[PDB]
């Protein structure tokens, strides 16, 4: 999320077991790395290898 | 003819006088943006009571 360019990461690490969808359940996450930048952002794209 | 090397070297000598001797200059800009403070200095913590 971004609040007047306070941009958060949050993170969680947790193991499953399934194929194709993703788990039905509940888990909470973690604030890691605080980024206090202050820019606008509008559009984003997801990193492959 | 009128075309000189503009980038010019220094002369620094022992022996001149004191207009080369070479002095390292450090100048410090300060600006403000819309970005929260960052920097620190005056956090000063004394012993708990």
């Amino acid at each position: 999320k971004n609040i007047d360019g306070y941009f958060k990461i949050y993170s969680k690490h947790t193991p499953i077991n399934l194929v194709r969808d993703l788990p039905q359940g509940f888990s909470a996450l973690e604030p890691l790395v605080d980024l206090p930048i202050g820019i606008n952002i509008t559009r984003f794209q997801t990193l492959l290898a | 003819f009128n075309c000189y090397f503009p980038l010019q070297s220094y002369g620094f000598q022992p022996t001149n006088g004191v207009g080369y001797q070479p002095y390292r200059v450090v100048v410090l800009s300060f600006e403000l943006l819309h970005a929260p403070a960052t920097v620190c200095g005056p956090k000063k913590s004394t012993n708990l009571v």
